[PDB]
RNA sequence: AUCCUUAUGCACGGGAAAUACGCAUAUCAGUGAGGAUUCGUCCGAGAUUGUGUUUUUGCUGGUUGAAAUAAUUAUAA
C-alpha cells in the first residue's frame, strides 16, 4: 500500500483485514458462471406476431444457429455479429 | 488419589427436582422417583442392617 | 556432529551492483501498487524491500531508503568489492564529465 | 486375560493398568546360518552380523526350499519378512537360473512385491537392489509416481509395485504375457484385507487364480503379515497348503511391547482434555529421565502443534535443559540448519525447543528433515499423525496414542480408533536394532478400555469388506471378458475372499440363507444380481434376468482402465451433459467420489480466500464447499 | 427376658449457624476461672495471650463467543 505520513508519502506494507472486497454481479466471476444457465432461455420462444406480407423481403432464420449465438453471448453485455446468406430459387423474396 | 469411588450426589425427596448431575431428572420422571425414592430407602436399609 | 560443535565454537555481481547503485530504478519497488500478496529482519521476509546486501528486508519505504543511508549498510555495500561510494574537481570534471552528459544525454533523447 | 496385566497403577487423573513385556520363545529349533547356503544365496545376507537367523525366519525358509506352495506368514514384522521375501526370490532365480552356468536367465522368470503403499515400495526396492546386486538383476517400481512404461516391465526382473497399480497393470489385456512370466507374487501386509484397500489385494487373488486358465501354470503366493487370528480361514481363501501357513504370535518379536492403558475418569471435554494432556506430560516425565526418545500420536494434525505448543510451556516450565543438556552447542548448530532454513509451518519454534512434529501438511523436504533429525536424537519427542506407523519404519523407545474418537468421512462421525491402525501403531517401539524393549502406551477414556484390551490382543479376524467393491471388481472382470453369466461369476466369487469368511460365519456378514446352499450358491448369485442391476442401471454392463447373458459396455470399459469407483463412474454419467461448460467440467471434476475424504480447513482458509478472489475459472460453489477447493486447487 | 434414666460412639432423618470454628513447647484456672444479688448471699467453668481460616472448606453438573475432523493411491503417454 501507498501511505502518507506526516507532510510524506510512503509505500507502506499492511496486515490484518483490509480483504473485505464486493464485487458482486460484476466483472468476470458472476456474469461467467451465469453465463451456462442461456440454453435454458430458448425452451420458450415466442415474438409478436407481426402480419406476414409478401411485398418485402421475408428472413428464415434456424433454431441452431441462434441457440449457439446465445451460447456465446453474455446476460449483460450486448455480443454482436454479423449475418449472411443468398435468396433460394423457390422464393427470390425469401432470404435463408 | 483415586483408590475409592468419587461420590455421587445424595438424593432426597426436597433434593429430587434440584439434582441435575444423574440423568432422567425430568427426561424420565417416575424412573427418576425410583432412583431417588429407592436411593433414600436405600440409606435407610443400609442404615436397618447396619444396627442389626 | 563434529562439524556442528566445531561451527558453534562475479559478472552478475556487478549487474547487481549496477542495480543497487543507480537508484532511479531501484526507487520502484512499488509496481504492484496496491495488491494483496500471499505468503526480527533476517535473510528476507520473501516479501517487503529487499536489501541483499546485509540480507534485510523492510516493510516500510523510509526504513529501506534510510538503512541505505545509514554508514553500515554502506560499510557492506563497500566490503562486497570496493569503495566507490566514498569516491579536487581540476576542471576537466565539469569539462569531460558535463560534456559526457550533454552527449549521453542527446544519445539518451 | 490375567497374564496380561501383571501390574496396575491408580493415579488421581486416570487408572493407569500396565500390561507386562510379552514371553521369550521357546527354542525347539536349530538358528539356522548363512553359510548352510548354496554357493549364489551366500550373498543373500551381505552383511550378516548374526551369522543365524532369527527366531521366526529359518523354519519358515528352509520350509519355502523345500516345498513350492502358497505360502503365509503372520508375523510381527520384526524385519524379519524383508529376508525371507529376498530368499525365495533367490530360488525362483535359482530355478530359472543355473548352479554352473553364472549367465542369469532374465525372460524366463518375473517377480512382484505387493507393498501397500509408495514410501514403503520405495524402501523396499532399495533394499531388493542391495541384496540382489550380485545375480545382476533391475529391481524397479511399477506403481504410481514409479511412471513406468510399455517397455521397462518387459526389461524388469523384479517388480515392486502397490497394489493399485498392480491391479491396474495385470487388469489390461495387452499385458497377459508379462502376467503370465511372473512366477512370484508376493503379498506383503495381507492384513490389509480388514481395510477398504484390501479388497483391492482379494481382487489381484482372484485375478491370478481364476482369470488366467488358458496358459494355466499357477504362481507361487507368498502372503506376509502381522499376526493374525483366522489364519486358517486365510489359507483356505488362497490355497494355501497346511504346511505353508506360520502363525507366530508377539513372543517371537525382537522387542517385547509392554503395553499400557491411561483411563480417563473424565467427561466433559474441557477437562477431559487437559487430563490427557496432563497424563502424556506425566509419560514425557518418566521417560526422558531415563533417556527415551518418544512418538506421541494424535487424531488430527492440527492437534498435533497445539499439543507441542503445551509440551514446550509445560514441559519447559518443568525444566528446560535436561532435554538438551547434551552436546548443546551441536543441537543449536544442527537444529538451526535444519528448523531455520526449509520450514515454513510456524514448526521452527517446536524444532528449536527438541520436540518436533510429523504430518500431513508439513513439506516434503521440512517431512524428510524431522525423520532424520529424530533419528539422529536431537529430537526427544516427535508428535504425529498416523502417517509414520502406517508409512515409515523408524522405531522410537516409547509409543503413545492419545485419544479414541477419530472423525471418519466413510460414516460423517467420529468413531473408535481402529485395530488394524492401533496395531500398526504399536508395531513402531523399541528398536529392534538397538534397545531392549518398547513402551506403548495408550491414552484413552476408561468405558473403551474394555474393548481396547481384547481388540489389541489381536483376537480380530481380518474383516472382508469386499461388500463396497464388489461392483467395480465384477465390473472389470466383464471388461475382460472372463465372465458371460451369472454362474460364471458366482465361480469367481468363490474364490473371492468374502466367500471364505460367508462360509466361516454366515449370520455375521448377513447371510440370509445359512442352512440352505452349503457353498452359498444362491447368496452367490443373489450377490451378483444385486450388482448386475445398479451396473445395469449405470450402462456399465448388459444384463437380462431371466435369460442370463453379460457383456461389457464402452462405459464399463472406461471404469476398467482408468479404475475409476462405480459411485465417480454415475456421477460422471448425469453430471456430464451435452451443453456442459469449462466451469461445469471442474465442478464435476471435484464431484469425483475420490474427493469425498477430502474438506476444508482453517489453516488452508485465507489462502483459499487470497485465490478464490484471482482465480480465472470462476466457482459456481464458495469456500466452505470441498468441491470449490478442489477445482481452484485444480487450478493452481 | 421386656421396658425405662444418664453419658459416649456409630449413623437414618429434621433443622439452625459458620461474626463462628479452631490450634497453641504460652499464662492462670474448682488449691475457684468467670459472673450475678433483694446486701443477707447466690451460680460454678473456663478466662488471659498469640495465631489460622472466616462475603467461607472438598468435590461435581450444565449453559455458554472462555476455549478445544485421521492416510492414501490408481490413468491410456
Ligand atoms: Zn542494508
Amino acid at each position: 500500500t501507498i501511505n502518507a505520513q506526516g507532510e510524506e508519502i510512503v509505500v507502506v506494507a499492511s496486515a490484518d483485514y483490509e480483504s473485505q472486497t464486493f464485487s458482486s454481479k460484476n466483472e468476470w466471476r458472476k456474469s461467467a458462471i451465469a453465463n451456462t444457465l442461456l440454453y435454458l432461455r430458448l425452451k420458450n420462444i415466442y415474438v409478436s406476431a407481426d402480419d406476414f406480407v409478401e411485398e418485402q423481403n421475408v428472413y428464415v432464420l434456424p433454431k441452431n444457429l441462434l441457440k449457439k449465438f446465445i451460447e456465446i453471448s453474455d446476460v449483460k453485455i450486448q455480443v454482436a455479429a454479423f449475418i449472411y446468406g443468398m435468396s433460394a430459387k423457390d422464393h427470390p423474396k425469401v432470404k435463408e | 488419589l483415586g483408590l475409592l469411588p468419587k461420590p455421587e450426589p445424595k438424593v432426597k425427596l426436597s433434593n429430587m427436582m434440584s439434582v441435575f448431575e444423574n440423568d432422567q431428572n425430568i427426561t424420565d420422571p417416575t424412573a427418576w422417583e425410583k432412583v431417588v425414592k429407592d436411593q433414600v430407602d436405600l440409606r435407610k436399609r443400609k442404615h436397618l442392617e447396619e444396627n442389626e | 556432529r563434529e562439524e556442528y560443535a566445531e561451527q558453534a565454537r562475479p559478472i552478475e555481481l556487478q549487474a547487481l551492483k549496477s542495480k543497487y547503485t543507480n537508484y532511479d530504478h531501484l526507487i520502484k519497488g512499488s509496481l504492484k501498487d496496491l495488491n494483496k500478496r500471499k505468503l526480527s529482519f533476517k535473510r528476507g521476509k520473501k516479501f517487503g524491500f529487499y536489501c541483499d546486501i546485509c540480507n534485510l528486508t523492510f516493510k516500510d519505504t523510509l526504513q529501506y531508503i534510510d538503512h541505505l543511508n545509514h554508514k553500515v549498510h554502506a560499510i557492506k555495500f563497500e566490503n562486497l568489492f570496493d569503495e566507490p561510494l566514498i569516491i579536487d574537481v581540476p576542471q576537466e570534471e565539469f569539462e569531460l564529465c558535463y560534456h559526457n552528459l550533454i552527449k549521453d544525454f542527446v544519445e539518451v533523447r | 486375560s490375567l497374564p496380561e496385566g501383571s501390574f496396575k497403577r491408580v493415579k488421581p487423573q486416570y487408572d493407569e493398568i500396565h500390561i507386562p513385556a510379552p514371553s521369550k520363545p521357546v527354542i525347539d529349533y536349530e538358528l539356522k546360518e548363512i553359510t548352510s547356503l548354496p554357493d549364489w544365496c551366500q550373498e543373500a545376507f551381505p552383511s550378516s552380523e548374526t551369522t543365524s537367523l532369527n527366531p521366526i525366519q529359518s523354519k519358515v525358509f528352509h520350509a519355502a526350499f523345500e516345498g513350492d506352495s502358497n505360502m503365509l506368514i503372520c508375523a510381527p514384522t520384526g524385519s524379519g519378512k524383508t529376508n525371507i521375501a529376498l530368499l525365495t526370490v533367490l530360488k525362483a532365480l535359482s530355478h530359472h537360473y543355473n548352479p554352473k552356468t553364472k549367465k542369469l536367465n532374465l525372460s524366463a522368470f518375473k517377480i512382484v512385491y505387493i507393498a501397500p503403499l509408495k514410501a514403503l515400495v520405495q524402501e523396499q526396492v532399495r533394499e531388493f537392489q542391495r541384496r540382489l546386486a550380485f545375480l545382476g538383476i533391475k529391481v524397479a517400481e511399477l506403481t504410481g509416481d514409479s511412471r513406468l512404461s510399455r517397455k521397462q516391465i518387459d526389461e524388469t526382473q523384479v517388480l515392486v509395485s502397490t497394489p493399485e497399480k498392480w491391479d491396474i497393470t495385470t487388469r489390461n489385456s495387452n499385458n497377459l504375457a508379462i502376467v503370465e512370466l511372473v512366477r512370484l507374487l508376493i503379498i506383503d501386509e495381507i492384513h490389509l484385507l480388514h481395510d477398504d484397500r484390501g479388497p483391492v489385494l482379494e481382487s489381484i487373488v482372484a485375478r491370478t487364480f481364476w482369470a488366467s486358465k488358458y496358459g494355466q501354470e499357477y504362481p507361487r503366493i507368498i502372503g506376509l503379515s502381522a499376526t493374525l487370528p483366522n489364519y486358517e480361514d486365510v489359507g483356505r481363501f488362497l490355497r494355501v497348503p497346511k504346511e505353508g501357513l506360520f502363525y507366530f504370535d508377539s513372543s517371537f518379536r525382537p522387542c517385547p511391547l509392554s503395553q499400557q492403558f491411561c483411563g480417563i475418569k473424565e467427561r466433559n471435554s474441557l477437562k477431559k482434555l487437559k487430563a490427557m494432556n496432563d497424563a502424556c506430560y506425566e509419560k514425557v516425565l518418566e521417560s526422558i529421565n531415563e533417556g527415551n526418545q518418544i512418538i506421541v500420536f494424535v487424531h488430527s494434525r492440527k492437534e498435533t502443534s497445539r499439543t507441542a505448543t503445551w509440551l514446550k510451556n509445560k514441559f519447559a516450565e518443568e525444566n528446560i535443559t535436561h532435554k538438551l543438556t547434551k552436546n548443546d552447542a551441536g543441537s543449536k548448530q544442527i537444529l538451526k540448519t535444519e528448523a531455520a532454513n526449509v520450514l515454513d509451518p510456524s514448526l521452527r519454534k517446536l524444532i528449536e525447543s527438541g520436540i518436533g512434529t510429523h504430518h500431513a501438511g508439513l513439506t516434503r523436504s521440512d517431512r524428510s528433515l524431522s525423520e532424520d533429525l529424530f533419528a539422529d536424537g536431537l529430537l526427544q519427542v516427535l508428535v504425529c499423525t498416523a502417517t509414520l506407523a502406517w508409512g515409515v519404519n523408524l522405531p522410537a523407545h516409547t509409543v503413545i496414542i492419545k485419544g479414541t474418537d477419530v472423525y471418519s468421512p466413510e460414516k460423517g462421525s467420529w468413531e473408535q480408533l481402529s485395530p488394524q491402525d492401533v496395531l500398526q501403531m504399536l508395531g513402531r517401539a523399541g528398536r529392534p536394532r538397538y534397545d531392549t524393549f518398547g513402551e506403548g502406551i495408550i491414552i484413552t477414556d476408561q468405558s473403551n478400555v474394555q474393548y481396547y484390551l481384547s481388540v489389541l490382543n489381536q483376537q480380530l479376524p481380518i474383516e472382508s469388506q469386499f461388500v463396497s467393491k464388489l461392483v467395480d471388481n465384477l465390473n472389470a472382470e466383464v471388461v475382460a471378458g472372463n465372465i458371460k453369466c451369472r454362474n460364471d461369476a458366482v465361480n469367481w466369487l468363490a474364490y473371492t475372499y468374502l466367500y471364505v469368511r460367508m462360509l466361516a460365519s454366515p449370520m455375521l456378514y448377513k447371510v440370509p440363507d445359512i442352512s440352505s446352499d452349503g457353498q452359498l450358491k444362491k447368496f452367490r448369485e443373489s450377490l451378483v444380481h444385486s450388482a448386475l442391476c445398479i451396473l445395469k442401471e449405470q450402462e456399465l454392463v448388459l444384463y437380462d434376468a431371466e435369460n442370463d447373458v453379460i457383456e461389457a459396455t464402452d462405459l464399463g470399459n472406461i471404469a476398467s482402465s482408468f479404475y475409476i469407483n462405480h459411485a465417480s463412474m454415475d456421477v460422471y454419467n448425469r453430471e456430464l451433459d451435452e451443453h456442459t461448460t469449462q466451469i461445469d467440467l471442474f465442478r464435476i471434476f471435484s464431484m469425483s467420489e475420490e474427493f469425498k475424504y477430502v474438506s476444508v480447513r482453517y489453516e488452508e482458509k485465507r489462502e483459499l480466500k487470497q485465490l478464490l478472489e484471482k482465480a480465472p475459472i470462476p466457482i459456481r460453489e464458495d469456500i466452505d464447499d470441498p468441491l470449490a477447493k478442489v477445482n481452484v486447487l485444480l487450478q493452481s
